[PDB]
């Protein structure tokens, strides 16, 4: 077994369970060479570059998928989220592990992708979602197995099969991704490195990444068999900075 | 290659 | 005054020219550039990713994740088909919306192998052996196991390993073929057979699922840039 | 066996792919009234294909190649001997904060220093290259994000496109007959560089400054996983 | 001796040659044109590229449009300079359907803007076959059951060719008549075949009707 | 000479020459020509051997015959097999055309290979049928008088025209000997893989045409042999196969 | 005296010399 | 490259570097 | 001025020198 | 500058 330690924080994945790196880049500090902002960065390392585990959720047999927008999603974890509220600009790397662990008797596949910039769509054309909508801290916003309808001005069109982005569920393996297959597997886990056409951006107007964990093939399980199954996500930031320090934000 | 103006952006594109 | 004739093609708009423009902006100063992860060079540098098979192209199962689950069972047979689909990636529903298809879609030729993987998402108790076949074109698709053992075939155990890659070679008259169906530029049939039934223990799942993934081979080339069919416009979107 | 087919995987290049002109947007103009200019706020979303050959890529870095293709056509007239001369027309380049035309004869057309086009009906048509004019490090395509900080306002790709207005106007003088122009704009992607590869557009597009779709099935459908 | 080299393939095959010319108007919605390219529509360069079995060149295109105005009943006709858009769709890319269809957009489909009175224009294109070289004769089937279509057209795939007027004419009529040329460049054929002897009667098979060997005289010894 | 490929000899030994195609040993399908990846099959001597199709009669009114190659040998053992379980192949031929007369008959045949003999029909309007075109060893026959156009889909085999639309007269250019039984008993003719592809599938394309069309016609004086038989040998010659699968009809 | 000014080999001049 | 094709300094191009 | 741009003589200018 | 023309009077002014 191996053993992934960030700061306070050790996880335990496999040992031939293999990491992802992102598009091949480890996420890395800024260079001077492609900086603007002449305020000295805030590197707060331990105590932000940690493993804050998210809300679990229950997969159940006909559970259709989750998402959560990260840089809203560790907004309320710790000093991460309080230099969060506190800096104008950020930036960030990820260490994804999504831990799903069922018996032999089960069986069923998550897709777990990482989507750089998922700008999603609306169920009334003529509208954006909501904030709330698109963005749940901690708490996975679901897909949905149907259609919703044009009613609802301002909802995510949550159909699975479309991603809430208009493209085939089939090919988001464009964007990095794992499969924890309950047959042969037991995690996840993606290193995502910094992902953006500027050099920093606020963490609270634009997420800049957003994780889905999708059931390609459902659970499924003998009479007998523990009916319920959680899934649990545990990101850390890494390589985090920070500039433009100010009032905090009441976001 | 032989560059008529003084701008790169003026350049053809980059096949080669 | 430098004397000079006028040549055919004169003051003409060819949409794929490559000449020298005036530009508009003179002098301006680019922002720097910036190392962005994941840069595309090539559009094969897509294509060669494995991105998942909507086999089941099933009417009701097209609109849900039921399209990428091909079911297997524990039966009381002896060979009987999976599933079998043409060799046509850029044109027939199983293959032409896949990565690969969408980007054969953008041009006329193509050519090269092709990885299809295959990942049992059954009980880790559940056991047997697929036969996955390519039989090249000329004859029908192989309604036995026995006629698709002809051909290129490979024995799948899926006690041992979770995924299998079955590499269609390329084997054509040309060194092209068209991304539109001919049959002039036939590809083959891909099918599956049981080779073993899945054997399933007590009190686990006896019906399971299969999930497929396409993508191209270090070989695998394409040609003669087109317009993709899949993109509809009536008035300017606004 | 044994094979040397080195099948050149040139034309698959993202420089091959894009470096070809695609009519991006197309509007109209009459020698009829006094406001009959026409504008088009430059985006490269209300075209279809350009677009989804774009949002093939997350971020798109690249200089363009402006060719215009202008056509005019005699409108109907009710008097005698329309015997209209040569026609000339401007296209003017309006940068975010400069002055916009109100009127055919505005003082904006001066153009002092915003760029524009001056270019006579039967001749070659214009072209002009410009630079990668992005305030980011990279051109844009999706946007997770709002314009406003408080997670309000307005929310995708239409908070990070500010590129300016095209203004288009017959520099000839109104005369005995009636004469509407139809200004066509091509974009041709230069020297390009692309990141971060995404899906392709399934979904038929709805909008211009969002995402937003209506579902369509994953693929085309047959009859069986067998039929073939 | 003389020199042999105007009777070089290249100096024989190398001279610009109509293929095929259509006609569109401006009014209508249907005032587009089309064209499966084939080389055997017309007969001259069918005949002269049929002397060999397998060929294989570049091409030069050269296109001769003319318009002309057609009848019409208003007061006075000034039309101003017309424009012609020509679009190249190969093989299973979307087909114009209409004037206005969004296909003209061209975005990957290459094609030609070009504008009355100017040079007519020109565009080179490489040797855009499968094979290693084209086909002229081929004595075999499309299906592999020895049925469907027999002959050259289960090879032909070259794609359509799209014509159209650019400009929204309005008060007169004006129809336009292309006029396609190939010029082979670069050329290389193979096993020589006897040259055409009976007329040519369909564009898409051998079919011909008999003709005798060859024009008579009254005796042997006739003079 | 004996020109014995495999289990197989011809006793041509008319120590006069043989006609080498367009110049051109049929050779094997280089690593720098092919495009099919699996290795190929290449039986050799259970491919490359003489098989000899049925023969025919001369006649003092017979016009000529024809054969498809590929459809000619596509019944004759492993070459045939190979041919039905393959969807690609590859072939040269070694033809001998063998008819012997006396010194006191008469005639001359052309024994001509035509690559690619696309042939016309009588029906304007149509393609001819398969049976019509092809013949296995069942040679199909020129004709001395023109087909009939409401004969849908059959074959115009008006002789002055080889079926093709050109000067029979013409026909010299595609590798060819004469059969003068003056001083002729045999033809023999080693013909190359002509195609615009490396290999092509041997049943949809017949890339090559035999033609025995006699120009100077059979006679002989009252007493001499009336039955002049032509024999025709074909053998394969580097037979290549790729793409193995369950087999054709 | 002729250079070739087109970056692909098909716009070239026919093999006249 | 640039090559001035007038006897004038003022036929030149205008002085961008 | 030294040159001559068609492949033929035919092509080339009068002898006047 | 170089001259195109073979006679003299085809030369730009003596400037
Ligand atoms: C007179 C010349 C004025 C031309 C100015 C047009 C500038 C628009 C650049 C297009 C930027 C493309 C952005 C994108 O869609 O990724």
């Amino acid at each position: 077994v191996r053993s992934i330690t960030l700061g306070n924080s050790t996880i335990t994945t496999q040992e031939c369970a293999n990491v992802v790196v992102g598009y091949g880049v480890w996420p890395e500090y800024l260079k001077d060479n492609e900086a603007t902002a002449e305020d000295q960065p805030t590197q707060p390392d331990v105590a932000t570059c940690r493993f804050y585990t998210l809300e679990s959720v229950q997969w159940m047999k006909n559970s259709a998928g989750w998402w959560w927008k990260l840089p809203d999603a560790l907004s309320q974890m710790g000093l991460f989220g309080q230099n969060m509220q506190y800096h104008y600009l950020g930036r960030t790397g990820y260490t994804i592990h999504v831990q799903c662990n069922a018996s032999k008797f089960h069986q069923g596949c998550l897709l777990v992708v990482c989507v750089p910039e998922a700008e999603m769509g609306c169920s009334n054309l003529n509208n954006t979602p909501e904030f709330a909508e698109l963005s749940g801290g901690d708490t996975a916003r679901m897909f949905t197995d149907t259609q919703i309808g044009e009613t609802n001005s301002k909802k995510v069109q949550t159909a699975v099969w479309n991603a809430g982005m208009g493209v085939g569920v089939g090919n988001l393996t464009i964007y990095p991704h794992q499969w924890i297959n309950l047959r042969t597997n037991n995690s996840a886990t993606i290193v995502m490195p910094y992902i953006n056409s500027v050099p920093m951006d606020n963490m609270f107007r634009h997420n800049n990444l957003t994780l889905m964990i999708i059931p390609f093939v459902p659970l499924n399980y003998s009479e007998g068999s523990s009916p319920y199954v959680p899934i649990t996500v545990t990101i850390a930031p890494m390589c985090a900075e920070y500039n433009g320090l100010r009032l905090a934000s009441s976001q | 290659n032989i560059n008529y103006y003084k701008d790169a952006a003026s350049n053809s594109a980059n096949r080669q | 005054g430098l004397p000079v004739m006028t040549t055919p093609g004169s003051t003409q708009f060819l949409t794929s020219d490559d000449f020298q423009s005036p530009s508009a902006m003179p002098q301006f100063d680019v922002t720097p550039e910036m190392q962005i992860p994941g840069r595309v060079n090539n559009l094969m540098e897509i294509a060669e990713v494995d991105s998942v098979v909507p086999v089941n192209n099933t009417e009701a199962n097209v609109n849900s994740l039921k399209a990428y689950q091909i079911p297997v069972q524990s039966n009381s047979d002896n060979g009987k088909q999976v599933f079998g689909f043409p060799l046509q990636p850029g044109a027939n529903g199983v293959l032409n919306r896949t990565l690969l298809g969408e980007i054969l879609n953008y041009y006329t030729h193509w050519s090269g192998s092709i990885k299809l993987t295959f990942m049992f998402c059954g009980s880790a108790m559940a056991t047997g052996k697929f036969l996955l076949a390519y039989s090249p074109p000329g004859a029908g698709v192989p309604k036995n196991r026995k006629d698709a053992m002809l051909g290129t075939h490979v024995i799948w155990d899926v006690g041992l390993q979770s995924s299998c890659v079955l590499c269609v070679p390329w084997i054509s008259q040309t060194h092209y073929r068209y991304v539109v169906e001919d049959e002039y530029t036939a590809a083959g049939y891909i099918t599956c057979w049981y080779q073993t039934n899945i054997v399933v223990p007590a009190d686990v799942q006896s019906s399971c699922d299969i999930l497929c993934f396409v993508s191209a081979c270090n070989d695998f080339s394409v040609r003669m840039l087109k317009d993709t069919p899949f993109i509809r416009q009536d008035t300017f979107y606004q | 066996r044994h094979v040397k087919n080195y099948h050149s995987r040139s034309e698959s290049s993202i420089e091959n792919f894009l470096c070809r002109a695609a009519c991006v947007y197309y509007a109209t103009y009459t020698n009829n009234s006094e406001k009959g200019y026409a504008e088009w706020v430059i985006n490269t979303r209300q075209v279809a294909q350009l677009r989804r050959k774009l949002e093939l890529f997350t971020y798109l870095r690249f200089d363009l190649e402006l060719t215009f293709v202008i056509t005019s056509a005699q409108q109907p007239s009710t008097a005698t001997s329309v015997d209209a001369p040569v026609q000339t027309h401007q296209i003017m380049y309006v940068p975010p904060g400069g002055p916009v035309p109100t009127k055919v004869t505005d003082y904006a057309w001066q153009t002092s220093t915003n760029p524009s086009v001056f270019w006579t009906e039967g001749n070659a048509p214009p072209r002009m290259s410009i630079p990668f004019i992005s305030i980011g490090n990279a051109y844009s395509c999706f946007y997770d994000g709002w314009t406003q900080f408080s997670r309000n306002g307005v929310y995708g790709i239409n908070t990070l496109n500010n590129m300016g207005t095209l203004y288009m106007r017959h520099v000839n003088e109104a005369g005995q007959g009636p004469i509407k122009s139809t200004v066509r704009i091509y974009f041709k992607p230069k020297h390009v560089k692309a990141w971060v590869p995404r899906p392709p557009r399934l979904c038929q597009y709805e909008k211009q400054k969002n995402v937003n779709f209506t579902p369509t099935g994953v693929t085309t459908t047959r009859v069986g996983i067998t039929t073939t």
